[PDB]
């Protein structure tokens, strides 16, 4: 909707 | 034991004003006049069994009733402190003690607390009596004058010898007595103050202060005889109060002359809050309210702000002619090299058009001629900052701001603070009344206003503390003891008064613990304790999870964290906007904490909605003053502020999407509405991320931490307690308790404290630094490197002597040890210098290696100090300019070299002037010849040009 779920870390 | 505590009323007539309203602040008389009233208070402080008779009824053998009450005592023989405004008229007081001391033959001393108000004391007392003399730490004139005005410091040396002067002394007076508080110089006062003889008679004249009772008490223990105090707010030229909305058109009267709080006008001023400098003087030259003082904080602030007064001229050719001959006149007395200095050059157009600045950073010439050419009435305006004893009154006064800088942070000026500034307005006779106009840029409380234009002075609080060159002066003296010192220090007797009022929260707090009991306490404290456990192990995960290493790469653009700042202040639920390392140009490679190493920039949409956040700087975490959480019941605003890692209390798994600028018009608006929205979705709470499963930490120390936190729950879900329906009412009724009893330990420790004598501890740490540096013997014998730590008091006793024992100036050069020195006389802090060369980085090392030695032994000692604290106390960066000037570099060229003003400079070239000539009288003690020809040469050597030049 206005946003997502994000559980995964850029850069690693 | 105190008594005679009457107040009287003393009323007077002003004419009247409409000040700059457009209709009259006061109801007038049927005289044509406003009426005002001011209170006189007394009190006396009586010995144990001691004749007394009340005042009031005094015979003396154009004053106000305060000084009539102080000289009435003084007339019978008894100490009297006085606490009034500056203008009130104090120094009537002191004439009349200083005419009874002649009329009967006696000496009375007069004590002034900063340099040169003691000489013009001492030429205006000649003119009114005559039979003065001076003594001071400088010069030295007439001891035996029937009067002697002499320096406060000078006094403290002269009772250690006991000069018996004060055989035929009967009174001493204390000026501006509220000086004591001072943390750096106030040591003094106590100090002269305790060592006085019991058969002498004191008058204080101190400022406002409403502890006057602790002084008054104080003095009547240790000195054995009645103190009176009288006290009056009484402000002879009656002031008014405005506030000045910025970026509008308005001027609101917020208190009177009565000290009345306008509340209408005031909420009308808060109203109007949504160049301004400039309107305002242009407002008061046209009604003609000159000369105005505009105090800015900042000593760049003053110079910036009269560069936008590009405009205006306030004198005629007549005037311009006139000041700039005595600007010339004043400049003669340079030399002719530093005439032409570009400090010099660019004040002079400022000061034809008639506008001035006047801050510490000004050469010493400078700063006594913008001081003279406004009181000529030559400068209509006057740029100056809080820091002045002068006689500067105008008639107007203007604060450039309603909060002033802390070391760290902008802070909400202070009660006291309004009021020392506030005096500054108004001048006896010439003028019917002063104005006082606050720049403010903030909707302000009311409750908030009142506390700080109508608020309290502050207290005049001991700071007393022990000194290694005190003690060591101490031991050489045969006739008083350390001991005896703190026995009778105002900071001993400010003790023994806190304890009974100390003692009465503790009854009081004890009456809740024994109302309190629970039931099965024993389960129930286990519930807590555990719960407790498992509050600290979960609090230690968070340092773990808010670490930079494993937050950092979950830190995307609209990430939820949830933000508590310093423990104190939680905003709840917000969004991440951008985060970057923390550099701090000011003072470059100062350490910081790892979870303080970054700032990240989080919107939030709980910011009290009145809270100004214009103050904001993108790079400081510290929150100013008024930055807030929106209380119950109060609007929100979205906002965005910057934190610090330590300041987020859990980070959530969801994220936004941000908008490219998130700076851009209504862009908060629409991220706040979405934060409403993920706060309405999840009305429990938002999940957090997953430290081992979603953020992937897998550090075997962090994976013990966890199963230490599995352990207690499983431990608390198999405690009886856990299934019960009166846990969370037993629960609170014993964590009541639990916090009561932590107070009440706290508060039984604490009057623990006091009970014993203060830092007497502390007198035992010193003297183990003493016996182990070699500065006496292990009995505390005084020994030479203790005799010549006494000499020095221009800079740390303990280093420099050590320093001169080792022999460390003995293999360097006349312009190598000045640069040494120069770390042992410039206390203000300046931007880091560049890095120095070889032949001044080997000496400093040299130093700094004798300085961890030193640190290290108080360490050992049992003394609070931080060793990487001390050994950077000592600035270096001045070192290269004291350097150059001693290879010959003319003022020109060291002025180009660091950012510190070209005032600072002449100040610490003249404090180092004061270091090394004490280090010359030290090599006649020693007996070493070669230093004594080092550091003459050393004073030959800076002693040249303008710091050699002199004064008006």
């Amino acid at each position: 909707a206005l946003f997502h779920v994000d559980v995964e870390g850029d850069e690693i | 034991m105190l008594a005679d505590s009457f107040e009287q009323e003393a009323s007077r007539e002003v004419d009247a004003s409409k000040g700059l309203t457009n209709s009259e602040t006061l109801q007038v008389e049927q005289d044509g006049k406003v009426r005002l009233s001011h209170q006189v208070r007394h009190q006396v402080a009586l010995p144990p069994n001691y004749d007394y008779t009340p005042i009031a009824e005094h015979k003396r053998v154009t004053l106000d009733p305060f000084q009539d009450t102080a000289i009435s005592c003084i007339d019978r023989g008894e100490s009297v402190l006085v606490s009034a405004h500056t203008s009130a008229g104090k120094t009537v007081v002191a004439e009349y003690a200083i005419a009874q001391s002649l009329k009967n033959k006696q000496r009375v001393i007069y004590t002034s607390p900063i340099k040169a108000l003691s000489n013009q004391k001492y030429r205006e007392l000649l003119a009114e009596f005559g039979d003065v003399g001076l003594m001071t730490g400088d010069i030295t004139i007439n001891p035996d004058a029937g009067c002697l005005v002499m320096t406060t410091e000078i006094l403290r040396s002269m009772l250690y010898r006991g000069s018996e002067v004060m055989r035929e002394v009967a009174w001493v007076i204390f000026d501006e007595v509220h000086y004591m508080r001072d943390k750096e110089r106030g040591v003094v006062w106590e100090e002269t103050i305790i060592l006085l003889p019991d058969k002498v008679r004191y008058v204080f004249l101190s400022a406002t202060i409403p502890n006057a009772m602790e002084f008054a008490e104080w003095i009547c223990k240790i000195h054995s005889q009645p103190c009176h105090i009288v006290y009056t707010n009484f402000r002879p030229t009656p002031l008014q109060h405005y506030l000045f909305p910025a970026h509008g058109d308005g001027i609101y009267l917020v208190v009177d002359e009565k000290s009345t709080f306008r509340e209408e006008n005031f909420q009308k001023a808060m109203a109007s809050i949504s160049g301004d400098i400039y309107k305002i003087v242009k407002m008061i030259w046209k009604k003609k309210y000159n000369p105005v003082i505009v105090f800015s904080f900042s000593k760049r602030d003053c110079e910036e702000l009269a560069l936008k007064m590009s405009k205006l001229d306030f004198n005629s050719d007549d005037e311009k002619e006139a000041l700039t001959k005595i600007f010339n006149n004043a400049i003669a007395l340079l030399p002719e090299t530093d005439r032409e200095l570009p400090q010099i050059k660019h004040i002079l157009p400022l000061l034809r058009r008639g506008i001035g600045i006047h801050h510490s950073g000004l050469l010493p010439i400078l700063k006594e001629v913008i001081e003279i050419l406004f009181q000529e009435g030559f400068l209509k305006v006057l740029f100056a900052t809080e820091t002045f004893g002068l006689n500067m009154p105008a008639k107007t006064v203007v604060f450039t701001s309603v909060r002033k800088w802390d070391g760290q942070q902008f802070r909400w000026v202070s009660g006291g603070e309004y009021i020392q500034m506030s005096g500054r307005a108004g001048r006896r006779g010439l003028d019917d009344r002063g104005i006082v106009i606050m720049m403010i840029d903030e909707k302000m409380e009311p409750q908030v206003a009142k506390g700080m234009v109508k608020g309290q002075a502050d207290r005049l609080d001991s700071a007393f503390h022990l000194g290694y060159n005190m003690i060591l002066n101490l031991m050489r003296v045969e006739g008083i003891s350390p001991e005896f010192m703190l026995e009778h220090s105002f900071f001993q007797f400010q003790n023994v008064i806190s304890v009974p009022v100390m003692e009465k929260k503790l009854a009081e707090l004890k009456k809740d613990f024994d109302g309190i009991e629970v039931e099965d306490e024993e389960n129930v404290k286990e519930y807590h304790e555990i719960e407790q456990a498992i509050k600290g192990y979960r609090e230690d995960v968070r340092q773990v999870v808010t670490h930079p290493a494993n937050a950092l790469s979950f830190l995307q653009p609209g990430r939820l964290v949830e933000i508590s700042v310093n423990g104190k202040d939680n905003y709840g639920w917000g969004a991440v906007v951008d985060f970057a390392k923390r550099i701090n140009k000011r003072n470059p490679s100062a350490v910081y904490t790892d979870h303080e190493s970054y700032i990240v920039n989080v919107v939030v949409n709980t910011m009290y909605i009145d809270s100004p956040v214009n103050l904001l700087k993108p790079f400081n975490p510290t929150l100013p003053e008024g930055i807030r959480p929106a209380e119950e019941g109060e609007k929100s605003i979205c906002a965005v502020i910057p934190i610090t890692l330590d300041s987020i209390k859990s980070i959530g798994n969801l994220r936004l999407y941000m908008p490219k600028d998130i700076r851009a018009s209504g862009q908060k608006e629409t991220v706040g509405k979405s934060l409403r929205e993920v706060n309405r979705r999840f009305p429990d709470g938002i999940p957090v991320l997953d430290p081992v499963k979603n953020m992937k930490i897998e550090d075997e120390d962090f994976l013990k931490l966890m199963k230490k936190i599995d352990v207690l729950n499983t431990k608390l879900s198999s405690n009886p307690l856990t299934n019960s329906m009166r846990l969370e009412e037993l629960y609170g009724k014993y964590s009541r308790k639990h916090d009561l009893h932590e107070d009440m330990k706290q508060l039984k420790r604490k009057i623990s404290e006091s009970q014993a004598v203060i830092q007497l501890d502390d007198l035992r740490r010193r003297k183990r630094v003493l016996r182990r540096l070699g500065f006496c013997t292990p009995n505390d014998i005084i020994e030479l490197k203790g005799r010549v730590a006494c000499e020095i008091s221009s800079g740390d006793e303990l280093l420099l002597t050590e320093l001169i024992f080792n022999g460390n100036f003995n293999e360097l050069k006349p312009e190598q040890a000045a640069a040494l020195l120069s770390c042992f006389a410039f206390q203000e802090r300046c931007k880091e210098a560049p890095r120095l060369k070889p032949e001044l980085a080997e000496p400093l090392k040299a130093m700094r290696e004798i300085a961890a030695k030193i640190a290290k032994i108080m360490k050992d000692s049992k003394i609070e100090v931080v060793e990487k604290d001390y050994v950077e106390s000592f600035r270096h960066e001045l070192m290269e300019v004291v350097y150059e000037w001693c290879r010959g570099a003319t003022f020109t060229q060291i002025c180009k070299m660091t950012d510190v003003y070209e005032g600072s400079l002449i100040r610490m070239f003249k404090r180092l002037e004061e270091l090394v000539k004490e280090l010359v009288d030290v090599a006649n003690t020693i007996g070493n010849s070669s230093l004594k020809e080092k550091m003459e040469a050393v004073l030959k050597l800076i002693h040249r040009d303008i710091v050699s030049a002199g004064s008006l």
